[PDB]
C-alpha cells in the first residue's frame, strides 16, 4: 500500500511544491548565442545540470518511489524532455515572445532561427507559453501537470500499472481540488481540467520533435553531449 | 549498465 | 454558428451519424506477402480511409466554420492520429490483434521495425478495453484530436483559435454529460475524463513515431499522392 | 494540393 494514495489533496500539493527543483543559471556571459555551437552549448550544459535535479525531484513525487527501479528508469527516459520543456514554458510565462532558459539566458525566435530546424520548436514553445498565460496557470496546477507527465508518458510502454493509474487519479482529484478552492464552478472545473490535459498532447509533440533534432546534432557531433544525455537520448531509439 | 540506474539510488 | 448551439445529445447524434464506414483490404490469405506486400495493403487501406476522413471532418460541428487553410492544417496535423485511434477502436474486442479491416487481422508476430508501434497500438487497445470505452466517448475523442492537435501550430487568425477552443469546451461538456448519464459520481467523471484525455498524449506519440517510419519507407521506395502530401506537411 | 481540393468540393 502506497503512502501517496493516503495523502490528502493539500498534502499532495505541499509535497509537490516543496519537491520543486530550483531555477538554474547558465554561464555568466553577455555574449548572446547566435552560432549553433554556442546556443546548443549553453542548452546542453543547462539541460545536463537540470537532469540531476529532475532525478532527485522524481523520487519525491508521491508514488514514484513505490515503483521498481526499472519502472522509474523507464518513466524518466520517456518523460525527461517533456519535463524540461514544460518547465521552460512555465518559466517563460511572464515573458511574452521570450523563452527563459535561465534568468540570465533569455532567447527569442530570432535566435532559434540561427539553428536549422529549431525555430519551429521555439514557436511551439512560445505558443504553449502564451497559452499558459491566457489560462492564468497557477504554480499548484503546474506541479500537478509535471507529475502527470512523469507517470503517464511511459505507462503504456510497459499491478504497478494499476498503481500508477491510481496515483494518476489522485492527481486528477488534486487538480479539481485546486480549481474548487479557486472558486471555479463545476462546469468551469471539468472544462479547465480538459484544457490543461490537452496541452500535454502538445508537450508530447514538442518533445518528440525535439528528440528528432537532438539525434541529428548527436549524429552531427556538433556539440559535446554528456554520457548521461547520450543515454537518455538513446532510450528513444 | 546505465548512469540513471546509479543516480536513482543516491 | 450551429455548433455552439447544439445540445450534448445532439452533439453525440451528429458525431455518430458522421462516422466513416469500415473499409476492407485487398488481403488474400492464400497469397504470399512480403513486408512490402503487407505495407502495400496498409498504405492502400489508409489512402482510401483518408477520403472518408475528409468528408467525415466536414460533419464535425464547428469544423466547416473554419477557414479552408485552417481546415487543411488541422487535417494535415491529425490525420494519422485519427487513423490510429480508429484502428485501436476497431481492435478493442480483439485482444492481441489489430483489426485494420474485417478481413485483415494481424498480431504482434507480423517486420520492418514496426513492432514497437504495434505494441503501443495494442496497449492503447487494451487500455480502451479495461476502461470499457463507449462509442459515444470514442467519437468525442476523435473530434477533439481533429480540433486540438494542430491548434498551436497556427495576425487576425487568433479569432479562429478562440472558436476552436469554444467547440473543444462543448465536447468536454458532452463527455461529462455522457459519464453523468452512465451514473458515474462527480469524482468518477473527472477521473475518467482525465484518463481518456491522457490517452491522447499516447496517440500523439504513436503518430509522431509513425510519421518517422513513414519518411524512411518513402525514401526506400508505395505511397499515394495524397499520403505523400500529408507526409510532407510534417516535414 | 489534393487535401485543399477534396475539402472544398460540394
Ligand atoms: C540536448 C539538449 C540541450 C536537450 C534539451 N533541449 N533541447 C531543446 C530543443 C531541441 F534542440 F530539441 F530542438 C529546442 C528547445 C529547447 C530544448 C531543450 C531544453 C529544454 C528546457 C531546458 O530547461 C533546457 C533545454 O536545453
Ligand atoms: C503509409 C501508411 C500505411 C500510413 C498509415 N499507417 N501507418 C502505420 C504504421 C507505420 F507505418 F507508421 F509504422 C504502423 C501501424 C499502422 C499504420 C497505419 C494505419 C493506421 C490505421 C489504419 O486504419 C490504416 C493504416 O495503414
Amino acid at each position: 500500500n502506497s503512502l501517496a494514495l493516503s495523502l490528502t489533496a493539500d498534502q499532495m500539493v505541499s509535497a509537490l511544491l516543496d519537491a520543486e527543483p530550483p531555477i538554474l543559471y547558465s554561464e555568466y556571459d553577455p555574449t548572446r548565442p547566435f552560432s549553433e555551437a554556442s546556443m546548443m552549448g549553453l542548452l546542453t550544459n543547462l539541460a545536463d545540470r537540470e537532469l540531476v535535479h529532475m532525478i532527485n525531484w522524481a523520487k519525491r513525487v508521491p508514488g514514484f518511489v513505490d515503483l521498481t527501479l526499472h519502472d522509474q528508469v523507464h518513466l524518466l527516459e520517456c518523460a525527461w524532455l517533456e519535463i524540461l520543456m514544460i518547465g521552460l514554458v512555465w518559466r517563460s510565462m511572464e515573458h511574452p515572445g521570450k523563452l527563459l532558459f535561465a534568468p540570465n539566458l533569455l532567447l527569442d525566435r530570432n535566435q532559434g532561427k540561427c539553428v536549422e530546424g529549431m525555430v519551429e520548436i521555439f514557436d511551439m514553445l512560445l505558443a504553449t507559453s502564451s497559452r499558459f498565460r491566457m489560462m492564468n496557470l497557477q504554480g499548484e496546477e503546474f506541479v500537478c501537470l509535471k507529475s502527470i507527465i512523469l507517470l503517464n508518458s511511459g505507462v503504456y510502454t510497459f499491478e504497478e500499472k494499476d498503481h500508477i493509474h491510481r496515483v494518476l487519479d489522485k492527481i486528477t482529484d488534486t487538480l479539481i481540488h485546486l480549481m474548487a478552492k479557486a472558486g471555479l464552478t463545476l462546469q468551469q472545473q471539468h472544462q479547465r481540467l480538459a484544457q490543461l490535459l490537452l496541452i500535454l498532447s502538445h508537450i508530447r509533440h514538442m518533445s518528440n520533435k525535439g528528440m528528432e533534432h537532438l539525434y541529428s546534432m548527436k549524429c552531427k557531433n556538433v556539440v559535446p553531449l554528456s554520457d548521461l544525455l547520450l543515454e537518455m537520448l538513446d532510450a528513444h531509439r | 549498465h546505465k548512469i540513471l540506474h546509479r543516480l536513482l539510488q543516491d
